[PDB]
């Protein structure tokens, strides 16, 4: 009948009581801090949006990349730390042109998400050699392109491994724009009804006020390749609200 | 009366440095003295009892044919220092064609030494070593402690109650003092403090000359201590 | 604040005071149960503080099924008036910046009640006072020069070996709020003697059992012989059964 | 002799403890700092009476 | 031991390795096994508890084949039994590619002995929690019966005994004439044994499993017939 | 209040004979959603519960293929099962490529349980926390096995794990008895049976929380999923 | 954390003490073993203890076979001994296959200690709770005692024990060395050694005697039979 | 340096603050109004059940919420019955750490105690927090326990808390408060293998529905359920940690 | 190898505070050369005269050091720079800068602060040298891997009240050697009974287009003290 100390989140290779690891579960905790991100599949492509947020006038806007083009048929969105993610595009883009340049086909989404989470998961490994990364990565990703199967959407963690999705948010508002999703979202819709989904969300999540500079738009279609729009789609786009 | 968990003592210096120290300091004692014309080396063999066999060890060892060593503490670290010391005398031998001088073997030791002074999960040596030898017609003593600094004597003592064998050779020193003298002298100094009778079997006696360095049968130890 | 369990708190004028301290091991606290389940003390208020995480639970010194219903608290107090003894016991952990707060209220309390003296048991950790440790006993004293002549002819009596000082101060490692105890009690003129012992976290119920005979060398609460009564909460120690499928 | 005779002589076992040792010994080893001398390792290994 | 008994490389003062001793403690807490040489072979008998009805007869086995001419009988950790089991096998095959003859038992058990010794040294492992007994018979041999503990400690035995309750167990066998009887009267010996150790309150209901190696089987390992099993589990039934 | 010391890493023996971090391990299995699984005389069927969740966020693979012969479901750490789901993906196609044969059940089994003892005893190492249902066929038959995270496997009739199969633990030994002259629709049945008793008293089955598994005589791997599981989900009767 | 829960720690005084528990662990085993060197011959005689009836006495032992001219006696944990022999086994086909000679009794005592002394100058791994004592003849130089210990320290005897009662035996055996042998003394004065020292009368099962001889340079183990001849012929 | 401690503490305070008008109190929330009955939920599943079963009927208005920060901090809103102004409610979601707890004691009860006042406390634990002879997870979970003061004249509806286990944190603080200052209360647990939004967990709190603090407040039980079941569709979405 | 929640190094403090107590060192720089004064804490009458812990190090023939901390340690790293200036002339045929040569053993001790598990080195340096691009020079080093240029510094014991005095008797572009010398006694006096036999003197200067390194005799201190002390008679 004594009240005692005891911790179990030191280490990555413990377990609490119940099962759970603590150190995994603050890194999946940090992503929290991060900005909010949107993606949308159809059948006719995807589509993503990200909020960046400026906190300073002396900051330039230009100088903040949340949306990259991994090829030509695959894109990502960041949401976390950025300078985290650097590891994990370069391995992409690298895996992708090496494979076109020797075989001269594309590789799969599902291929370059194996061979990125082969890189997320070095922590835990067997013999991973101390010099190597020792922690967790402490951003999330959501990776969206066409293939011959058609528009995909997959979601990664912290954790370290990707789940394919129809609809999905992450950053700080995720829970709000989920629970928008939710009654929104259905089978037989557009891309322009997803984009302008999209960006009614981010605009009701958003503390700012929506001005097509402090926000980030993509496409990506079976016909045409990765598409970003410019000031002037945008502001055409956010016009029609 | 004191006990520390830290790693710089409150004077300023390592605190298992001093603990290495403290050990040394409870090992038999050791002298050394340098005479005009060469260096003798002198130690307490003391056994427990008749039961040993004498002839199996030994204190003084021979580096190379101008070097010779003792010590003061724990005989195994003595051990495997000695074959390093040899390991690297003859490296240099075959590197440079020459002898090695008595100043880079110290150096050298001294810096394996001190090696482990540093790392984590290894412990000091415990011992203290005298070195003896000829160079250029010009004898040479030094001794290094457990942490790898070293000094050039030119009469010292270490082990047990050694301050008192200071004074001594300090009291009975000589600048122009001979060979024989200086064993003698170093016999006395090991006479002094033995609590007990001293035989031909229970001491060890090295001296190095121009021609070299050897260790003295106990014949020849036997007639020095007729003499006294 | 002492918040009697009744309507009017007793007078405690020549009373000695039993204390723990929340030490490496707990020793002092399986000390203090010890002594309260075998010297059968009855409880007569709280000491309701805010320094200390709130805890609660039911009887801990249960004998039948008619008092084993009573609620209990993170710190309470007992006393035998036959014999003049009061007792204090804690059941939970100091927070942060709260325990000189804690020691100067107690010590107020102390000197406002009427007390005589104070008792105090702990224990510190055994792998960092000297070579000594290793070739002596485990038990050390301490003393108040407050305190009464005849209490130190008898220690000398009892042919005791009393802490060592640091180069001089009194530190003792691992003990928690004895050294400001001491420190407060010598600066007020309280007398007070601190009993404690070298240990190790793990199983410390012969620790325990050593302390209470040490401290009955002198105080003899019991008949002097080399007998304690377990308290029924001491049940699971090490926690739950086994799991199936493994062995 | 080498460890598939070793094997074959004795067991499993031993040339898992020699191992075992070497690698316990082997833990003081790092990249950025000054030259080392493995003292233990040679003495564990039997060279450190032989120049190579 | 508090205070010294957190790693396997640590000395108490009164020179002792607790982690050595915990895990020779963790063997008490399994259903008991006994093993009884005979004149003519070697009988093992386990109790084995049953821990639900939906499991298939035959599952969870506590008497192995190490080889064609090799019983193994364990108690204690399950998963470090079998990796033991799979040393013992590799150790035998070894053994067997080599020297062009089947393997002593004295060899494999001094072989064994010195691999769960090796685990008792170093801090970056920890010490096997199981014990086991080897049994085997030859015609230019006769029987042999061992015993390897997590200390590393190999010896020959007439009567062993392993488990929760081998105190009890040894007790019994001490009773016994095992140097002059036979395979057919051991086999019910020890069924009256393994009922008598066994506690009916504390532990459920319980399933017996034996076997023998010896000269009515021509140096190999083998389940006892379901009759000889039934008759000697009604003698113990009667007996008891 | 002793067990402070002694529950941090897995090389540490209590003073009791125990091993906590194996423990707390298996407690990591209760985690995820149940599973069922039973076998015939011809036939092996695994059924699983999806997550109450919406569907929209993320896709759930809980049966997995690793065979033409052997089908796996999982229920624990996703990371451990998709390793041990490639090493035996890797020794079936080795089996495959080099011998021209299948890989027994049995040798699979045990070689998944000798790979899994291994971090149980080294330093700086935490034991697989996930727990494994395994149907296949052979020479021998159907056969279910059941995988534990301390590296321990049994051989099964019927089995459930998961959060809350106690009670479809207890449905399976109460109608044991008759599963093996049961054909494949009155197995399924039995199967979605036993599922649904780990749901509250007014929640049933629908084709978007239910995932089947059938392997069997004459019949490869087949994982059946969305409007797959009509024909099977049709007959059922009320609670 | 502590000066005595560290191998690679030195305490205030200067002193190792998990090398003084190592020694402290000879004792555990509750045996005495004693070595007599003769003028052509050696002799190590071991006590022998079989208490548990249910066990095969033919297994238990304490004299082993290192080389076909060096014998062994071993006092202390049975395991570390058997891993112990099992070493010296291996160093000593090394030193063969290196070197194109049979190793000496010297050498091998050397390379025994010098890998004992490595154990206790890191953290990671722990000495030996063993002693170990060879006997042989050198080509030159005779019959050989020599004696190790779990701190690296060995040295050559005349007359040497170890285990408990190692005091005991070895004042018994200094007034017999200060005094002052043949095949048959050696023998009676190790046995007469024993005997005093344990306060017991042997029988012929209940010692082991190992001997080494000049005229036959192999290591032999005496029978029960002869056992009991020497023991008629001392009594 | 003194600075950042003081930014620190000031970082943690606690504040009772009132929405309507955004002005903190300064007095304390039961020194302003009569108090009769006290009912206190803490965690997602006892919040659950109180907005289902209890909040559904009558009107309740809002009085004043605290503010609080943490490593692991989500809100604290305190409600009235208007048709009967002396009987309060409370629904803590959040953690108070071990240092916010004696702060939050004496901004809601203040240094100035009365009688004439039921406390009921309603939380949930983990199963594996309990001790028991036997395993863990052959426990029949969930199930239900209780602790009382000595001036509680009713009884539990479900068997008291065996001996080696003991309840510390918030419920632990209020039910020492009660019981140092002669107030009745009691405190019920619901020790339960699932610690998220769960039904069967929140269900497992039926028999307190029968119990004379509660006799008075319960209208309807089906549109309880419906809306149990509706509120259960809305859970957060977990990560990609367990499957 | 840890930071400090208040962002400080705490080995690195410790190391600091160890220096803190040993020998007294010190460094003046003048118009025409430069000189170092060290104090010497243990004295015997039967040393060698050579290897006598000579405080004063002789790198190359352009330049000298002195130490104050562990004596094995300071070994270690004079060792180094002797290694490194000979790769350097080697490979260049031409002589090492003295910053270059500082900031090559600077990175080697700031190394060790952030990699490994290895302690880092508890020893402080001041350099003096002379060099066609700036001249007459005088550096400082500490344990952290910190360096910089100074006119007049101390480090050791009562290292403060040194600075000081220095710092309010030191004049710029007027001092010469003899000055500096004098100032320097003064300076050691007051932060020390001191005797002619307790200190150490090396110098540094040009003759000829050539740099000479010399360590003053006991006579020549003994003469110094005899002005010191008639000059502080003849004030008072």
């Amino acid at each position: 009948m004594f009240l005692t100390r005891s911790e179990y989140d030191r280490g990555v290779n413990t377990f609490s009581p119940e099962g759970r690891l603590f150190q995994v579960e603050y890194a999946i905790e940090a992503i929290k801090l991060g900005s909010t991100a949107i993606g949308i599949q159809t059948s006719e492509g995807v589509c993503l949006a990200v909020e960046k947020r400026i906190t300073s006038p002396l900051m330039e806007p230009s100088s903040i990349e949340k949306i990259v083009e991994i090829d030509a048929h695959i894109g990502c969105a960041m949401s976390g730390l950025i300078a985290d993610a650097k590891t994990l595009i370069d391995k992409a883009r690298v895996e992708t042109q090496n494979h076109w340049f020797t075989y001269n086909e594309t590789m799969t989404v599902e291929s370059v998400t194996q061979a990125v989470s082969n890189l997320a998961l070095q922590f835990g490994e067997e013999d991973a050699d101390p010099g190597a990364m020792s922690r967790p990565f402490g951003v999330a990703l959501l990776f969206g392109g066409v293939d011959e199967k058609g528009p995909q959407l997959f979601h990664m963690d912290p954790s370290g491994t990707f789940v394919q999705c129809d609809a999905r948010a992450i950053g700080s508002a995720s829970e709000g724009a989920q629970s928008s999703l939710q009654e929104v979202y259905h089978k037989s819709m557009t891309l322009k009804e997803a984009i302008k989904s999209s960006l009614i969300i981010l605009k009701q999540v958003m503390e700012e006020k929506l001005n097509a500079t402090n926000i980030e738009l993509a496409t990506v279609q079976p016909g045409q390749n990765f598409h970003m729009f410019t000031k002037e789609e945008l502001e055409e786009v956010i016009k029609d609200i | 009366y004191s006990f520390s968990l830290t790693t710089f003592s409150p004077s300023g210096k390592l605190v298992q440095i001093e603990y290495a120290l403290a050990a040394v300091a409870g090992g038999a004692p050791s002298v050394g003295i340098k005479a005009a014309n060469g260096v003798v080396l002198a130690t307490e063999k003391k056994q427990k009892s008749i039961l040993y066999d004498e002839r199996s060890v030994h204190k003084v060892e021979p580096i190379t044919k101008h070097i010779g060593l003792v010590y003061s503490g724990m005989g195994p670290d003595y051990r495997v220092l000695v074959h390093r010391a040899r390991k690297l005398a003859q490296q240099y031998y075959l590197v440079y064609q020459e002898p090695i001088p008595t100043a880079q073997l110290v150096q050298r030791v001294a810096s394996v030494m001190q090696e482990y002074t540093q790392s984590g999960g290894v412990r000091p040596f415990g011992v203290s070593l005298l070195i003896c030898g000829w160079n250029e017609g010009r004898p040479y003593l030094f001794q290094s402690d457990p942490s790898g600094a070293y000094f050039a004597w030119k009469a010292t003592a270490m082990g047990k109650n050694y301050v008192n064998g200071k004074t001594f050779l300090e009291k009975r020193y000589n600048e122009d003092l001979e060979l024989e003298d200086a064993i003698h002298t170093a016999i006395l100094t090991l006479k002094e403090s033995f609590e007990g009778q001293m035989t031909e079997d229970n001491i060890e006696v090295g001296i190095c000359n121009e021609a070299g360095f050897r260790r003295l049968t106990p014949t020849e130890v036997k007639d020095y201590l007729a003499a006294i | 604040m002492f918040v009697p369990c009744g309507e009017s708190a007793p007078d405690l004028a020549g009373f000695t005071l039993l204390m723990p301290a929340v030490s490496v091991g707990n020793v002092g606290q399986l000390a203090m149960d010890l002594i309260i389940s075998t010297l059968n003390m009855s409880k007569i208020g709280y000491f309701y503080t805010d320094c200390l995480v709130p805890m609660v639970g039911n009887n801990p010194y249960a004998t039948t099924e008619g008092n084993s219903t009573e609620l209990s608290i993170n710190a309470e107090v007992y006393s035998l008036p036959s014999r003049k003894l009061v007792a204090l016991q804690l059941r939970s952990i100091f927070i942060k910046y709260k325990s000189k707060p804690f020691c100067e209220k107690l010590l107020s309390w102390v000197k406002s009640s009427g007390c005589a003296r104070v008792i105090v048991l702990s224990s510190s950790h055994s792998y960092q006072r000297n070579d000594l440790q290793l070739r002596s006993t485990p038990f050390r004293y301490l003393l108040t020069p407050s305190m009464q002549k005849s209490v130190q002819n008898k220690i000398k009596s009892l042919n005791w070996e009393e802490m060592e000082k640091s180069r001089f101060c009194i530190r003792i490692p691992g003990g928690g709020i004895t050294k400001t105890l001491y420190d407060e009690s010598c600066s007020k003129e309280i007398q007070m003697a601190v009993l404690l012992k070298f240990v190790s976290e793990g199983d410390n119920i012969p620790d325990a059992l050593g302390l209470v005979e040490y401290l009955n060398e002198w105080l003899q609460i019991l008949k002097p012989l080399s007998r304690w009564k377990i308290p029924s909460s001491w049940r699971l120690l090490f926690g739950s059964g086994l799991p199936p499928a493994l062995f | 002799m080498n460890f598939s005779t070793l094997r074959n002589i004795q067991g499993l076992f031993a040339p898992l403890k020699l191992q075992m040792e070497f690698k316990a010994v082997q833990q003081v080893q790092r990249l950025p700092f000054l030259s080392s001398s493995n003292l233990s390792l040679d003495v564990l290994r039997g060279n450190d009476e032989t120049i190579g | 031991g508090t205070g010294y008994d957190l790693s396997a490389s640590t000395f108490s003062p009164d020179g002792r390795v607790f982690q050595v001793e915990y895990a020779m403690k963790a063997v008490e807490n399994s259903s008991t096994a006994i093993g009884i040489r005979c004149k003519d072979g070697v009988v093992f008998g386990v109790e084995k508890l049953v821990l639900s009805k939906l499991y298939e007869e035959g599952s969870n086995k506590r008497l192995f084949n190490v080889d064609r001419h090799v019983g193994m009988a364990v108690a204690g950790l399950l998963a470090d039994a079998r990796s033991l089991a799979d040393i013992a096998r590799e150790e035998a095959s070894n053994f067997r590619s080599n020297f062009g003859y089947n393997i002593p038992l004295k060899h494999l058990a001094d072989r064994v002995a010195m691999y769960v010794h090796a685990y008792t040294l170093y801090s970056a492992v920890r010490p096997f929690g199981c014990s086991f007994m080897l049994g085997s018979y030859s015609v230019n041999d006769g029987a042999q019966l061992y015993m390897i503990d997590p200390s590393g400690v190999s010896y020959g035995y007439w009567g062993c005994a392993i488990g929760k309750a081998r105190q009890a167990a040894k007790t019994e066998i001490e009773k016994l004439q095992m140097k002059e009887m036979t395979c057919r009267d051991i086999v019910k010996e020890v069924a009256k044994i393994i009922y008598i150790v066994h506690d009916e309150v504390k532990d459920k209901a319980f399933e017996l499993e034996l076997s023998w190696v010896g000269e009515l089987t021509n140096g190999r390992h083998e389940i006892v017939p379901k009759d000889i099993r039934e008759e000697a589990e009604k003698y113990a039934k009667e007996s008891l | 209040m002793f067990r402070n010391q002694y529950d941090n890493d897995v090389t540490v023996w209590s003073p009791q004979g125990r091993i906590h971090q194996i423990e707390y391990a298996m407690e990591a299995v209760k985690q995820g959603s149940a599973t069922v699984g039973l076998k015939s005389k011809t036939h092996a069927v695994l059924v699983a519960l999806k997550r109450a969740q919406s569907e929209l966020a993320a896709h759930q693979k809980k049966i997995l293929h690793v065979d033409n012969h052997i089908g796996i479901s999982i229920a624990g750490l996703t990371a451990d099962a998709r390793l041990l789901c490639n090493f035996m993906r890797q020794e079936c196609l080795d089996s495959r490529f080099v011998f021209d044969r299948p890989l027994p059940v049995s040798r699979l089994v045990s070689l998944i349980g000798s790979k899994t003892q291994i971090p149980t005893q080294r330093y700086g190492r935490r034991p697989y926390g996930v727990g494994l249902l395994i149907a296949g066929y052979d020479d021998m038959g159907p056969h279910i096995f059941q995988t534990c995270p301390s590296a321990n496997y049994f051989d099964c009739r019927a089995m459930s794990i998961g959060a809350r199969s106690q009670s479809a633990r207890t449905y399976l030994e109460r109608h044991m008895s008759e599963f093996m002259e049961c054909n494949l629709n009155e197995l399924v049945k039995h199967g979605l049976r036993a599922l649904r008793e780990t749901l509250p008293a007014e929640q049933d089955l629908t084709t978007k929380n239910v995932s089947i598994g059938i392997v069997g005589k004459d019949l490869e791997f087949t994982i059946y999923d969305d409007d797959d599981v009509s024909p099977f989900l049709e007959g059922l009767e009320e609670r | 954390a502590g000066f005595d829960r560290h191998i690679t720690i030195f305490s205030p005084e200067g002193r190792l003490y998990q090398v003084e528990y190592a020694f402290k662990a000879i004792n555990q085993g509750g045996l005495t073993s004693v070595a007599v060197r003769g003028k052509d011959c050696a002799v190590i005689v071991t006590q022998k203890k079989v208490p548990d009836k249910l066990l095969d006495s033919s297994t238990v032992t304490h004299l082993f076979k290192i080389t076909e001219n060096i014998g062994c006696v071993m006092t202390g944990m049975t395991a570390d001994s058997r891993s112990q022999v099992q070493r010296a086994r291996y160093e000593a086909a090394n030193w063969k296959y290196k070197y194109g000679y049979e190793i000496p009794v010297d050498m091998l005592c050397k390379r025994i200690a010098d890998i004992s002394q490595v154990y206790t100058q890191n953290a990671e791994m722990r000495p030996l709770g063993c002693c170990m004592i060879l006997i042989g003849i050198d080509e030159e130089q005779g019959p050989q005692v020599y004696k190790c210990d779990p701190a690296g320290y060995y040295c050559g005897f005349k007359a040497t024990a170890a285990g408990v009662k190692q005091t005991e035996s070895t004042s018994f055996l200094e007034k017999k060395v200060k005094k002052k042998w043949t095949f048959e003394q050696t023998v009676e004065t190790a046995i007469t050694c024993l005997s005093t020292v344990l306060s017991i009368d042997f029988k012929p099962s209940e010692i082991e005697v190992g001997v080494v001889t000049v005229e036959n340079p192999k290591f032999r183990i005496l029978t029960e039979a002869e056992i009991d001849a020497h023991l008629v012929a001392l009594a | 340096d003194r600075e950042v401690r003081l930014q620190l503490a000031r970082k943690r305070e606690v504040r009772l603050l009132r929405r309507q008008t955004k002005t903190s109190l300064e007095v304390s929330l039961l020194e302003k109004y009569p108090c009769s009955k006290f009912i206190i939920a803490i965690g997602n599943n006892a919040v659950a059940f109180l907005s289902s079963f209890v909040m559904n009927s009558g009107v309740w208005e809002e009085v004043g919420c605290a503010k609080l920060w943490n490593e692991w901090c989500a809100f604290c809103v305190f409600y009235h019955l208007k048709s009967n102004p002396s009987v309060f409610l409370c629904q803590c979601s959040c953690y108070v750490a071990e240092d916010q707890q004696y702060q939050w004691l004496e901004k809601v009860f203040g240094s100035c105690p009365r009688k004439n006042m039921q406390i009921t406390i309603l939380t949930c634990r983990h199963v594996t927090d309990y001790k028991t002879s036997e395993s863990t997870g052959s426990l029949p979970s969930p199930f239900l326990r209780a602790l009382k003061t000595q001036n509680f004249k009713d009884s539990a509806c479900c068997p008291l808390l065996e001996q080696p286990n003991i309840v510390h944190d918030l419920p632990a603080a209020v039910l020492s408060y009660c019981q140092v200052w002669k107030i009745p209360a009691i405190l019920y647990l619901c020790y339960t293998d699932v610690m998220k939004l769960d039904l069967i967990t929140v269900e497992a709190f039926k028999p307190i529905l029968s119990t004379r603090s509660l006799k008075g407040l319960v209208k309807n039980i089906p549109q309880s359920t419906e809306i149990l079941k509706k509120l259960m569709t809305t859970n957060e979405i977990q990560s990609n940690i367990y499957t | 190898t840890i930071f400090s929640p208040e962002g400080r190094l705490y080995q690195v403090e410790y190391a600091m505070e160890a220096i803190g107590h040993a020998g007294t060192c010190l460094g003046i720089l003048a118009n025409d050369g430069v000189l170092l004064a060290a104090e010497r804490r243990n004295i015997h009458k039967l040393l060698d005269e050579v290897f006598f812990s000579e405080k004063i190090y002789k790198l190359n023939e352009d330049m000298a050091c002195s130490v104050a901390g562990i004596t094995s340690d300071a070994n270690v790293l004079t060792n180094e720079l002797r290694l490194i200036a000979q790769r350097y002339l080697l490979q260049y045929q031409e002589p090492i800068p003295c910053e270059q040569l500082v900031t090559a053993l600077c990175d080697i001790k700031q190394a060790y602060t952030q990699f490994g598990g290895k302690r880092p080195f508890g020893v402080s340096l001041l350099y003096i040298g002379w060099d066609k691009h700036y001249g007459f020079q005088l550096y400082q080093s500490d344990p952290s891997g910190n360096y910089g240029g100074w006119k007049a510094t101390c480090i050791g014991n009562n290292s403060a009240a040194a600075v000081s005095m220095l710092k309010q008797d030191y004049k710029e572009g007027e001092m010469t050697l003899k000055s500096a010398l004098a100032l320097a006694i003064k300076v050691l006096n007051k932060t020390m009974k001191l005797s002619a036999e307790k200190v150490e003197i090396a110098t540094l200067t040009r003759e000829n287009g050539k740099t000479v390194i010399r360590v003053l005799k006991q006579k020549e201190v003994e003469q110094l003290i005899k002005k010191h002390e008639e000059e502080e008679a003849k004030a008072e």
